């Protein structure tokens, strides 16, 4: 129930509201205008959302608002599925927070050392974000204190609820005080997720709060070209566009790291990802491409955090995909970050059948190449 | 678009047309800068040297300034790291020309026609500005931009001036916490403080805007309380 269209109609704390300014949130997205009211006034929440950071906004702000920073109690907890995920909300919402004078924000998971998260939860924290393994086990030591959790928000609950998670999740909710408003994110509703809505949340008020994944927005081009003139073609496409960051997409990891062996000679500045490289590789690939370190990544439809990265204003089809929904998973944009500006296609010969098929399966336009941009590859 | 440049490229269309460098060597200044980055720098500031006559060096400064620096915010300390390792002064004084030409082309833009970007295009100019000059201890004159008299004359002309010209300021002044020369208590900084903590009191000032104001002091160390606000408002 919308109480406008300005945070400030919210009556949130103004140290609060400083932090929201802060992080670039002129206006509450929609996905925010809706969740935030519902949850300031105590309903649990069932919410359909995209995965990842996207909607850690319209959680974080109703859980800072209900901290009282004069308890030195664990409040409110997040629990996400990957350690990934936990190290994002947590920069987040120490981030969001950062003028409220004393919020203390942990995060804690496998991937953080057992000993010294312990020796952290000596000193206060109001709010724990952590990975479902990790918090039951510091619950069940008597070191994570509970009694005063009366939030806790459940973010990708499908994950959380799978076979691998679901008896921890069970585990978790029944240390909570009874009354513990729960509010749960997922982008599916599975058996899984609708037995643990039933059982646990009260009358919840549900929402689907999915951003569809768009066209609009984007220029998108194709240009016809021979296998072996794609490195110049691209070539003449980094020679003439404005480019901030690019995502190269190619069809397979074996093509990656060749295109950028090949490219990263031409004097180009970029990094790749690909299937076959242990995650907490990847991870810190994405990383440095997100703190600007290099200008382009090549990867494959692996990686799909490239909507996590605002800069990146040009895709780049390397080679072009054979389906529809690849095609828009790789170009598509929820609108938050924006549309990209652009995408372009290389294409060969055999690709066209494709090219038209997705285009009209798209509903889309992708004009051939603007001719000042066409020669030069001459 | 949320980079729509359009406000710059018509300003531009309308002055005395510059000499304009072959296609190759354009192409070689994008390919240059579309792959800048920390770790090739020097490589590349050779390359930018090897490359691109004197001649040619005013239009390098027009396409820097025009189409990469304002609309690529996220590189700024990039572009600025490069201008310091390329050790061309007078480089730099086209750069920074071209900054106080684009600074005043959206400055005096009929924000009614205005395009969404502009605001960011003026936000963006207006941080590297601050990098090029205050950051490296050069100062901003008042014959190229005369900041406290842009405060009070936004004053007079509403929110929308307002909601333009604060966050521009904003961002100019928050290079000034890096220079020895103009970090506070400097007296050209503390003058344009002041100016902004008396618009800070005006009770209907847009929440948002208070919020630049506070979190430019929080930037320079200063203590928002502790600036002294005058009465050159209380004229208008
Ligand atoms: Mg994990
Ligand atoms: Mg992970
Ligand atoms: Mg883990």
């Amino acid at each position: 129930r919308s109480m406008g269209n300005e945070f400030e109609d919210y009556c949130l704390k103004r140290e609060l509201l400083m932090g929201i300014f802060e992080m670039g949130w002129e206006k509450p997205s929609p996905i925010q205008e809706e969740s935030i009211p519902i949850a300031l006034s105590g309903r649990d929440i069932l919410a359909r959302a995209k995965n990842g950071t996207g909607k850690s906004g319209a959680y974080l702000i109703p859980l800072l608002e209900r901290l009282d920073l004069k308890k030195d109690n664990i409040q409110a907890m997040v629990i996400v599925p990957t350690r990934e995920l936990a190290l994002q909300v947590s920069q987040i919402c120490i981030q969001v927070s950062k003028h409220m004078g004393g919020a203390k924000v942990m995060a804690t998971t496998g991937g953080t050392n057992l000993r010294d998260d312990i020796m952290r939860l000596d000193d206060t924290v109001h709010v724990v974000i952590a990975t479902p393994g990790r918090i039951l086990d510091l619950i069940k030591k008597g070191v994570a204190k509970v009694d005063h959790v009366q939030m806790i928000v459940l973010d990708e609950a499908d994950k959380l609820l799978s076979q691998d998670f679901v008896q921890i999740m069970e585990d978790i909710i029944l240390t909570l005080p009874k009354n513990r408003q729960i509010l749960l994110y997922s982008a599916t509703f599975p058996l899984s997720v609708q037995k643990f809505m039933n059982s646990h949340l009260q009358k919840p008020y549900e929402i689907n709060l999915m951003e569809e994944l768009t066209l609009k927005g984007v220029t998108q081009y194709y240009a016809y070209v021979t296998e072996r003139q794609k490195v110049h073609c691209l070539n003449t496409l980094f020679s003439r566009l404005q480019i901030n960051q690019s995502i190269i997409f190619c069809n397979s990891s074996q093509r990656v790291e060749l295109l950028a062996k090949k490219i990263s000679q031409l004097g180009y500045s970029c990094f790749y990802i690909h299937a076959k490289m242990r995650q907490e590789h990847r991870n810190r690939v994405f990383h440095d491409f997100r703190n600007g370190l290099c200008r382009n990544l090549v990867c494959t439809d692996l990686f799909t955090r490239g909507i996590d990265i605002q800069a990146v204003n040009v895709v780049i089809n390397f080679d072009f995909p054979k389906l529809a929904e690849t095609y828009l998973h790789r170009i598509g944009r929820s609108g938050r970050f924006g549309h990209l500006g652009l995408a372009i296609n290389l294409i060969t010969y055999d690709d066209r059948f494709n090219l038209k098929s997705i285009e009209e399966q798209l509903g889309t336009e992708i004009k051939p190449i603007p001719s000042n941009i066409d020669k030069s590859l001459y | 678009n949320t980079t729509n440049i359009d406000t710059l490229l018509v300003a531009t269309d309308q002055t005395e047309r510059i000499v304009e460098p072959p296609e190759n060597i354009q192409e070689k200044i994008a390919f240059i800068f579309n792959n800048l980055s920390q770790s090739n720098m020097t490589q590349k500031v050779e390359e930018l040297k090897e490359t691109v006559k004197e001649e040619f060096m005013p239009w390098v400064s027009q396409y820097l300034v025009m189409k990469r620096v304002s609309i690529e915010p996220n590189f700024h300390s990039l572009y600025s790291n490069f201008l310091d390792t390329l050790k061309n002064p007078e480089f730099n004084k086209m750069v920074l020309n071209e900054t106080y030409r684009n600074i005043k082309v959206l400055l005096t833009s009929d924000k009614a026609a205005a395009n969404f970007s502009d605001r960011s295009l003026l936000k963006n100019l207006g941080h590297w500005l601050g990098m090029i000059t205050l950051a490296k201890n050069k100062p901003i004159l008042h014959t190229d931009l005369d900041v406290k008299s842009l405060l009070l004359e936004a004053y007079v002309k509403g929110q929308q001036e307002l909601l333009y010209v604060v966050p521009f300021v904003a961002k100019v002044l928050e290079s000034s916490i890096r220079s020895v020369v103009f970090r506070p208590p400097n007296p050209w900084t503390m003058a344009i403080m002041n100016v902004l903590a008396e618009l800070h009191q005006e009770h209907d000032l847009k929440l948002n805007l208070k919020f630049e104001i506070e979190v430019l002091c929080k930037n320079l160390a200063l203590d928002i309380n502790e600036l002294k606000p005058g009465n050159l408002l209380k004229d208008k």
